[PDB]
């Protein structure tokens, strides 16, 4: 590639998650950006179905 | 979204190999007191952007638990041992969720990382580590909105090197 | 298929009491060879006729293993633990296929069944054990039908007696 | 009584929607059993992803 | 202290046809709550009598669970699933521990029978099951005298019958 | 003929040496059956680390 | 051998703090193919020497499995997870034979490190990593003698940092 | 502390482990040397009774 300048410095990404967790189903959407090269990402991820959830969010993190 | 990752010492890049047709994954973890959470993934890439699809089932979780009593504080750091297997990635990570109160929970993630390329095409990694730090940066709402922060890194074991010269 | 059990004994029949409502159930089957398989189901009853409804999702099978060979054998019985925890009923249960060269590849089902009733409305069991026996009778099409007999005995260990009053 | 929605003998249907391995597929069945007696047969079919890649064992406790 | 079984149908009997030169066995339990307990052991025939010689090393018993507590109930009885792995027996079986709040505490008993005949001298027993029920009838002596009953039966799955003509 | 070398009643003992969670014990026992049968039962006494600072509950399958 | 490691950015040393006393260990490593290994030491100090001694218990090992069969290769690095639990500390690790032929064979330690000095004298580490490092430098006879090295290093996961200022 | 000066740069140790794997029973002693700060060391183990090994001796490895 002969150097970062030619390489792409971020990248857009768009999720959807649809899952159910002991018998509760939800529904989430998600929005980001990250550096692909540099390895760090930010998103927001919204719950549109099944809000608010009744469990803790954190066991859906490895998923988003 | 293991398409953000840094890669030092010359460690192949699986999943930046595997565009532009992208690839899936496939998880179980399981938590140390009962709890299973079962995921797959597609990543595409639509002209700029990816695209994640992801279709959860969880189940077994205790009611008394930090999880369904919405108790959880945050996740540790880990890192994840990937390889080759069946000419497929295979990899395993305990974390760890920090409660409020200072005990932590762990859970065993067993993944299959499967590129959308055949595997002929590819240069394969070998045995190596990633680092993976996942935050949650807002609680924006509490059970309807966060934004969350990754960063990840895929290295050898250098802080103790080998005398044999292994990676 | 749980509405289908023959229960002995004085033991209350936490499926044919979820009625008409139903019941569901959510499970994670682990293998001793790696492969996990995920499922939740919906009981519902449609004017006579039970109706189910089944998601699934499995990983990290093995590709030189009998289940990814599609060189499995049959299916041994198997007696199911089963017990009240968090106001629903949980099982275990060990089961064994059969494979080629004497082989048996076992794996673990844990399973929580949640009726549709509140649990106010309903008897519930004590511990006590589900027999299962499970057959594939007919492979109709090699990979494409098959016909599958089962018979269930709900009971307690009548066959090695307590000595201190004990179902 | 809920005991009283049931028959001797009953038929029922499924509908199974699945991934194993990266691989996707889809099945129906139909079944007839004695629920108090405790028996069962039933027929599934593979409508979509067969012919399967993987054992028909591995999915004989969902259907 | 297998010679204690009482078998039924054709089964043959592994431990009763080891003598008079005895097994050994050799076990993992593993608790659903972290804990391990691994134990080995002789058994000889020492003129009429059975004499048995046990190692136990257990280990991440949570502190302020049932067992470091000294909170436990009891047990209810089990089903073993009994079948030949490498000319040997291995053994599989779900255990429940009743404790304090109707808690169920399970482990997972992994075991390999092994007899001191060569497997050429033996009639190895198909796959089966061997319920077992394992009472303490008396704390004599609260942490320091135990009197402990067992009652097993070597079966195969009576209840349940087979369409196809299998055991 | 292997069984030959059993009786309808027979009388065991028991050695058992061990530590769980980094507590140290030893227990002797007694205990007679009928092997036939199926049944027996025994006597355990801890000579070495007693009282046990854990259930007794965990050493069950090892007697 | 755990008195020797070498820790950075400030993490207290379980270890080193609890002589001259001393520590013990408890161990069980599950093998993904069965086998289970269960190690129980006493660590203390005669003099200026370290003295170890060791209790072990392994089972399941299959007969045809690389352990049994004499074909392992070599362990990869790894990385502990290591926290306080109950007031001593845990840790989970998990590792990687490298077989000759290129296929891993994994297993998950689950281990309590107990000082013999009392909680209160002791400052505790937080939740950190423990890079091990283990090598055969030679096999001097086939099953009889072998030299081996160790590096150990405790310290954070600062490859990735945290954008919250956790360790 | 001061400095690594008035540190113990090395330390000897001596293992004894006894143990049965797959109902095999051994016994194996230890000698070696390391250093506790630099979080290095080595070893010389001998099977002196069991051997040789009819099992990967790698299982021992984390014992020793």
């Amino acid at each position: 590639h002969g150097s970062a300048s030619f390489l792409k410095k971020t990248m857009p990404f768009k999720t959807t998650i649809e899952g159910t967790v002991n018998g509760h189903y939800f529904k989430c959407t998600g929005k980001g950006e990250g550096n692909p090269f540099e390895g760090t990402q930010e998103m927001k991820i919204e719950v549109i179905e099944g809000g608010p959830l009744p469990f803790a969010f954190h066991i859906l993190s490895t998923s988003c | 979204s293991k398409t953000f990752i840094k890669y030092v010492s010359g460690i192949p890049d699986y999943f930046k190999q595997s565009f532009p047709e992208g690839f899936t994954w496939e998880r179980t973890t399981t938590y140390e007191d009962g709890g299973f959470l079962t995921a797959h993934q597609d990543t595409s890439l639509d002209g700029d952007c990816l695209v994640y699809k992801v279709k959860i089932l969880g189940n077994n979780f205790p009611a008394d638990g930090p999880v369904m009593q919405n108790k959880a504080g945050r996740w540790e750091p880990a890192t994840e041992i990937v390889y080759e297997v069946d000419g497929v990635l295979r990899g395993q990570v305990l974390m760890a969720l920090k409660c409020p109160g200072g005990r932590h929970l762990t859970c065993h993630l067993h993944t299959t990382y499967r590129s959308k390329k055949p595997a002929s095409a590819l240069k394969m990694p070998g045995f190596h580590f990633e680092d993976h730090r996942i935050e949650i940066m807002e609680e924006v709402e509490k059970g309807k909105c966060y934004k969350q922060y990754e960063a990840a890194v895929g290295r050898y074991c250098d802080a103790a090197p080998s005398k044999l010269g292994h990676n």
